DNA sequence: ATCAGGAAGTTCATATAAAAGGCAAACGGAAGCATTCTCAGAATATTCTTTGTGATGATGGAGTTTCACTCACAGAGCTGAACATGCCTTTTGATGGAGCAGTTTCCAAATACACTTTTGGTAGAATCTGCAGGTGGATATTGAT
DNA sequence: ATCAATATCCACCTGCAGATTCTACCAAAAGTGTATTTGGAAACTGCTCCATCAAAAGGCATGTTCAGCTCTGTGAGTGAAACTCCATCATCACAAAGAATATTCTGAGAATGCTTCCGTTTGCCTTTTATATGAACTTCCTGAT
């Protein structure tokens, strides 16, 4: 009858990442028997925060390289110039990212 | 010429300069070829195990990524 | 062909609100997709393991919160906890 | 009159990101190693599979050279010896080290 | 807890150079930048620069290029600061502040202060519209921090009692700092920002600063002195 | 009511009494063997779960368990574990 | 009123519980459904690994002239073996000690 | 006397002899105390996180084992 | 006339299995570290929790001394210096190393 | 594949010493023991000892304690055997065999042998009940190796062409080795064991041995010569 | 090659803590039958890997030199192990005791289930645009008087 | 304390490979009832951890000595970087072929669901035994000459 129009619960949570897709992936990923209502909201918020942090640091590195587009080296620099992000992505190799420019001081 | 000798001395030297090495002993090249052979054997064995369990005859990029991921060597940029 | 979903449009929406005039290459978008899937499976595995440790059948936002607090190092965990908490509190009043 | 070029070589290779091993020698090395596990059957390889495995192999080798050159400098040397690489593989352990 | 032990005052001659330590304790030393702030009582608070001891990476304000040099020591958990070519304007209090590498984090914990006593257009102007106001013991106080350019939410609030180090009140324009009661509340985004105290007390008599850290030269506010009967 | 608190102790003792008929085991060593069996169970079951999820399957079968064994055990250990599991499923399906 | 019950362990010729392994596979959130031969195969693999470590540890106990296996004996049996040391690489055995390891330069 | 000084010099020396060390510099004791403090902070933080999520006030052996297991330091002989 | 005893000390400590740090100092160290995370609240500790954490701590320390003494012998020394322990923690990485 | 390269034949004097190599390739060298077998054509095959190159651990037969010494070299993947005080009862072929540290694994791959001609005990005994037999090209032949004390299925079978290295047929008393056809079949446990060939050829003309490795002095069988018509 | 003598292995009592053995309850595994539903097999379209060939210039290989490094040794000076002696934190153990973790019931808010409708995400087009390559001036070494 | 040569860096043109933008459409998310059930709260219990006193001896702290180590410098000899020139092998582009992978439909065997019954497992008592400890005996291997 008076069926209200659909609002995405991403927009209800004020988020950009999909709460419904995160809920479906939790529900199909064999993690538990049940998934609460606030769990995909919380998880989509955490994933959006981490994405925003890395993209903003990589955009700052791209602007410091006088460039407009973010390439994998910009992500490599943004992650490896950061103690907490380097500890998080410790056993992670980024393709086409290169290395940090580290020369040992005794050689100079 | 064996295929491990296709990993040439300028390539090993170039990898070591990206590693920041100033001087490079002449005995390091066979050492590097042996280490590379051990690494590739351990990755390709698991990737072939994933490929054979999927009942395929083509090693895929996801098979390589799964083989690396189960060895604690997660690779970004090829799927997953 | 199959549908082959990803996080690319969502990473792009986040990118064009942290930097409105900055693009991203397709290889860097694939790396960000791999990052989001990796952190998803890491947090979901830790929350699953917590719910199994405490003999619970349901993963809730409290399990997600303590999995975030176990997995993220330092101030990263504190700001992710504040973001998840404010998203849940403005979701419940809606 | 010979000039030094190792410092310029290190400074350009630590800002480049391209692959340092040639694609076709690495490809036939990987295929020869793959033959010994598939019971003589020749599997196929996607191009992205070989690129992914070459990215992983070169990242492994560069990080191992960094950890071994720390050992070179710890012994008061400048020249990287194979005992440095062997000790760096021994200290990294079974997972991070060998393989 | 987190303490940034900083040295006592110095009575030095012009043309010389002064080092000052910021020996920190209570946290993992390489996980956090150490920022440096000059406080002249003619220009308020000014950001000098930071060092990040994880990789010894520095960044300086353009007003202090060549004047300040930041070094670190992982073994002693200490950050030093060179002050070369001392002049009459280099007579101030030099604070060292603890800031995470997180973009929304702010100057969390401050040093005691080092009183050194001698013997630019593309920056973001932070305009606090009340310079001073008077208050009762329970009424409402609202302070604005109108900004020049678009910082998104990277704005933080500080209170400074006289001859003391600043204390962090609010970070990220809304979030309360640790140990700050809910009487303090922040609002706004973009260029409009606000600071609000609900139940005024005796210890709320201080000077209230706003700091932006959205763009790479960090700028403070002019300050707002609050007198409470 | 004290709870159930199940373990692998009597099964490890049954295996010990046929590999060494006159050797006992201490309680701490039995606890370590219980931890070993739980760790290897979780490791193989997690790898087989990931295999069934990669290949878009809902079922963990003996083929997933077999390839998880080949992925997780090193060298000849995987070879003899595969022959033992294959012999057991053959003897089970024959009866 | 029905046939005499046989355990799946005795039907598979095993000592580890196929029924308990099946119930743990069902309740451990690994898949939606579990095949019939999967707990048989897994109980066989767990029994093989248990038998291998217990037999090596009993040999170490007999070489120590003792008739009871202790965590020191398990530590020796696991760490004197390439494949078992690689399997239990990031594993600490409580009250297991270390291997006797004096570098030959010091002698 | 601080509690990190309760990790005495004969205990650190005894741990180093079990590690097979012939001679032991006098500066190694504060180094060892710092490494032990970093290790215990990283383990106890996760164990307290598991304890607080279980809504308890007692750190259990299973909480310690879970904290070690998620750091790649699996311990046998205390449950699990 | 002083005799050597380091060799006999190593040979008896590498066949013993008991804990080498005293239980009550380790216990109050662990409780002081626990106070700084529980917001001032004193948690309780099971006895097996403290024993498990002491087993883990001593195993970590003994393995780190082995890996650092390999670095001592690599530099041509016999005396273990703190730079050996620091380099051994740096080469083990972030997970195996620090912490 | 797995191949164990071994030196050529040597003609030596009494009282001297022989160091013979067992250069190995095709596998991870430290994961496997290298076992040593003496073959005189009057006492059959005898087990000498092994070295385990993972930790340089050795174990010797009591007949060769002091007579033999085993060393290894990880850099060359070579295991050496040193024989001291050479006597006339040393005119034999010395094989080096590849064996895993698994308890049910057997001597998998063999070297070609080194003939050493010196120019002038409370263990388990294995009993080949036929010593020589005769059969045609289609008959079924059984061979039994009744044991002495007890071996719970730790028995393996080998065939040997004349002046060739032994080839593994069956391990763990029932399991087929790699590359062995299903004509060969083994059975038995405890003390009574049996070996069976179904469809004979000219390839089945060899000497058939049984090896126990249940107890630490490893003991071969007396041998059984089967020949085709 | 021979004495001195403590460290190490051996052996017998032997007690005692810890491990093996026995019984009852409850709980979970098996048997049997009905229902559902997953995936192997078969047929087939469509991608994408293999392989071949010409071009072509990019770059590795090989030989020579030389100088910058490694390595062995010696001596000066530091410093950690050994050792003796007192005394003080650790440990056992003991009762009490009480905080608190685990157990049992209940029921209500939350989660799954199913159907229907809308909508947004993705694959496939056409269209724009950052950047890498390429060619010249400011600038900062690098030798060299 | 300043000139020829060269690497580094910036200004600018542009071709294009790659990013961006625009359209069906289909899969999936959201809305709406509905029945199910999990876990939080409350009362209660017995477990086990915290804390305190005696004590006692075992282990640690402290100061000295010296011999064995670290460190720095030197010189002989070694070996790796630099440089050159070509020709070999890698790369790229394209056609094609076809092997192999992905898609779709079907049904049958295999997995689940549920009920009932019984065999197994576990917790709590009850013996009994291997191993640590103590003490006397024998050998070995280093220290000394």
């Amino acid at each position: 009858k008076a069926r209200a129009k659909a609002k995405t619960r991403s927009s209800r949570a004020g988020l950009q990442f999909p709460v419904g897709r995160v809920h479906r992936l939790l529900r199909k990923g064999n993690y538990s028997e049940r998934v609460g209502a606030g769990a995909p909201v919380y998880l989509a918020a955490v994933l959006e925060y981490l994405t925003a942090e890395i993209l903003e640091l990589a955009g700052n590195a791209a602007r410091d390289n006088k460039k407009t587009r973010i390439i994998p080296r910009h992500l490599q620099l943004a992650i490896r110039n950061d103690e907490e992000l380097n500890k998080l992505l410790g056993r992670v190799t980024i393709a086409q990212g290169g290395v940090l420019p580290n020369i040992q001081a005794v050689l100079l | 010429r064996d295929n491990i000798q296709g990993i040439t001395k300028p390539a090993i030297r170039r990898l070591a300069r990206r590693g920041g090495v100033k001087r490079i002993s002449g005995l390091i090249y066979e050492e590097t070829r042996g280490v590379l052979k051990v690494f590739l054997e351990n990755v390709i064995r698991d990737a072939v195990t994933y490929t054979e369990h999927a009942k395929r005859k083509t090693v895929t990029a996801m098979d390589v990524v799964y083989a690396l991921k189960r060895q604690g060597r997660t690779l970004y940029g090829f799927g997953g | 062909r199959s549908r082959k979903e990803s996080y690319s449009i969502y990473v792009y929406k986040v990118l064009k609100q942290v930097h409105p005039d900055t693009g991203i290459s397709s290889k860097a978008m694939g790396i960000m997709n791999s990052f989001v899937n990796d952190i998803f499976e890491r947090i979901a595995g830790e929350a699953s393991r917590l719910a199994h440790y405490n003999k619970r059948s349901t993963i809730t936002s409290r399990e997600i919160q303590t999995a975030v607090r176990l997995l993220l190092p330092g101030e990263l965990a504190k700001h992710a906890v504040s973001e998840g908490t404010k998203a849940v509190t403005k979701y419940t009043s809606a | 009159r010979r000039r030094q070029g190792w410092l310029k070589e290190i400074r350009k290779l630590q800002k480049s990101t391209h692959l340092l091993i040639r694609k076709l020698p690495f490809s036939r090395l990987a295929r020869e190693i793959c033959v010994k596990f598939t019971r003589g059957v020749d599997f196929n390889w996607q191009a992205q599979a070989l690129l992914a495995l070459q990215e992983a192999a070169e990242a492994f080798l560069v990080h191992l050279f960094e950890d071994a050159y720390l050992l070179t400098l710890h012994a008061g040397r400048v020249t990287l010896f194979p005992k440095d690489v062997q000790l760096a593989r021994r200290i990294r352990g079974l997972e991070e080290g060998l393989g | 807890e987190v303490q940034l032990q900083q040295s006592g005052p110095e009575l030095v001659e012009p043309g010389t150079s002064v080092k000052m330590p910021c020996k920190a304790s209570g946290y993992t030393f390489t996980s956090y930048t150490i920022q440096w702030v000059k406080q002249t009582p003619r220009q308020g608070l000014e950001w000098i620069g930071y060092i990040y001891p994880y990789n010894a990476g520095t960044k300086y304000n353009e007003k202090f290029k060549g004047k300040a040099t930041l070094t670190s020591d992982k073994s002693s958990s200490t950050v030093y600061m060179e002050l070369s070519s001392l002049t009459s304007e280099d007579s101030a209090v030099y604070y060292c502040a603890r800031k995470s590498s997180r973009l929304r984090s702010t100057l969390d914990y401050w040093g005691q202060g080092t009183s050194v006593t001698v013997s630019g257009s593309m920056d973001i102007k932070m305009t606090q519209s009340p310079s001073s106001m008077h208050a009762s013991l329970g009424e409402r106080v609202t302070i604005t921090c109108k900004a020049s350019q678009d910082i998104r939410s990277y704005l933080s609030w500080y209170q400074q009692k006289p001859w003391k180090s600043p204390k962090t009140l609010i970070y990220y324009a809304t979030s309360l700092a640790d140990g700050v009661p809910s009487r303090f509340s922040g609002s706004g985004s973009g260029q409009d920002f606000s600071l609000t105290i609900n139940n005024l007390e005796s210890d709320d008599t201080a000077t209230y600063y706003c700091l932006q850290h959205g763009e790479s030269p960090y700028t403070f506010g002019s300050g707002t002195k609050l007198e409470i009967k």
